[PDB]
């Protein structure tokens, strides 16, 4: 996801894992793990200039 | 994002050199000397509705006019490949960040003058490195083309695809309920200014349904009973705020699909547009969106003047040639009126009182305007207005086709 712009959420930052699902994914082998590797990268953050 | 773009100069009206003073270089409303994103700048704060102009900017358009002849001069560089300098006078740096006296090291040379010389960014090669900061050229020099091909009026550019209008557009488009055109234009200038833009983005997609939505609004085709998308454009009485025109969306019927795809270019053909600000609004607007995309297309010479006829990257009469109509306001603004009574939200009385009212209207504009032309005469040195003839106030033009297109492209 590196280059891509994501948000704060300053007030409290625990927002930040659940806001954008996918980016820095462990590889280890579960469910959910198996089903964000399938997350495409473009769709993380802002998308406009 | 669009990584080149042609241009053309203005044309001299026999006079043999560009027509401005120094004045005029030294009273832009933006940063101090320079032309670039500044054609709102005199109105960016406003109170009131009155026209803003005066004596030595007597028309609504003056001051565009004024920057647009004061560009033709020093534009050398995506002609000859060079920054020159014109009675001392030349850019700060490559970039062309604002206008300067000429530095006693290194003068650049003199320019020659000329005029209708085409223009291509790629002479300049500094321009694509330095992209990220000269982008506004780009919508700028746009702009003066679409003004210079024309002896009577600025062209843009129309269309409307098959496809219903989608989702995404819609949702930036609820962002812009109940504001004035001419707001939406100072908008819409400003997005495509300051940094470059892909051709493919939401935001522009959504300027070209505006235009084409205040265009369909213009003719009457759409209304308060038949929107767009529940879109449309709502009107004053012209006997007082003839131009407050803004935008509303509405739960009722909705205009179907055209059959195919129209797309057509536009053009005011009577001298009313330079002291009308709607007209002004609605092609900067639409010439906005044709900046960052580019032309879809040539445009056809056959309706032109004479030095428009065969412009390389402009004009021509081969297959895919787009062809462009024209209108006058006033049969315009009967089309409009007799939609309103056959959709019925007036009756003929109104209807009559309305045509009244709209022709006594437009008649203080063309006696404005003459009066205005014989003050500042063509050969004083600057064209503060564009000079034209009395027969032209008259002219009909192509306004029977032009409601036409709406009809065919509302549906």
């Amino acid at each position: 996801t590196s280059g891509r712009m994501i948000r704060a959420f300053e007030g409290r930052p625990e927002l930040l894992a659940l806001a954008y699902p996918g980016r820095a994914v462990l590889p280890t082998q579960t469910k959910n793990a198996q089903f964000l590797s399938t997350a495409i990268a473009d769709r993380i953050g802002r998308l406009d200039r | 994002a669009q990584r080149q773009f042609f241009g053309l100069t203005y044309n001299f009206y026999g006079q043999p050199a560009p027509l401005f003073d120094l004045n005029d270089l030294q009273e832009l409303a933006g940063c101090y000397a320079r032309p670039w994103t500044s054609r709102f700048s005199h109105l960016a704060i406003s109170t009131g509705s009155l026209p803003v102009w005066s004596a030595r900017y007597p028309s609504v358009a003056s001051r565009n006019i004024i920057v647009n002849t004061l560009l033709g001069a020093h534009l050398n560089p995506f002609a000859g490949g060079q920054v020159t300098s014109h009675q001392g006078i030349t850019w700060r740096d490559p970039v062309l960040s604002s206008l300067a006296p000429v530095p006693a090291i290194q003068p650049p040379p003199v320019w020659a003058v000329a005029e209708n010389v085409p223009l291509d960014s790629n002479n300049y090669p500094t321009y694509v490195l330095n992209l990220s900061s000269m982008w506004p050229i780009n919508q700028d020099v746009h702009i003066m083309t679409m003004w210079a091909l024309s002896d009577q009026g600025p062209i843009y550019h129309l269309e409307v695809p098959v496809d219903p209008m989608p989702a995404a557009t819609t949702a930036a488009l609820m962002a812009y309920i109940g504001v004035p055109i001419a707001h939406l234009a100072q908008t819409a200038y400003r997005f495509a200014g300051q940094l470059p833009q892909s051709p493919d983005s939401t935001m522009v997609s959504t300027i070209r349904w505006l235009s084409a939505i205040w265009f369909g609004s213009l003719t009457g085709r759409l209304n308060r009973s038949r929107t767009c998308n529940g879109f449309y454009f709502e009107f004053a009485k012209p006997a007082l705020n003839p131009d407050q025109a803004v935008l509303k969306w509405n739960d009722g019927a909705r205009a179907a699909p055209p059959a195919a795809a129209q797309s057509s270019y536009m053009r005011c053909i009577s001298p009313h547009w330079q002291h009308q600000i709607v007209e002004v609004a609605g092609a900067l607007m639409s010439q906005s969106v044709t900046a960052v995309t580019g032309l879809p297309a040539l445009i056809d010479e056959a309706t032109l003047p004479a030095w428009s006829q065969g412009v390389a990257n402009l004009t021509g009469n081969g297959q895919g040639v787009v062809p462009c109509l024209d209108y006058n306001p006033v049969p315009m603004a009967a089309a409009r009126h007799l939609q309103w009574r056959q959709d019925g939200l007036i009756t003929a009385a109104q209807e009559a009182q309305l045509n009244n009212d709209y022709t006594a209207y437009a008649l203080t504009i063309e006696r404005h305007l003459t009066a205005m032309l014989v003050a500042n005469p063509i050969a004083a040195g600057r064209m503060p207005i564009q000079p034209f003839n009395a027969a032209d106030f008259g002219q009909a033009g192509q306004t029977a086709a032009a409601v036409a297109l709406a009809q065919a492209m509302f549906v």
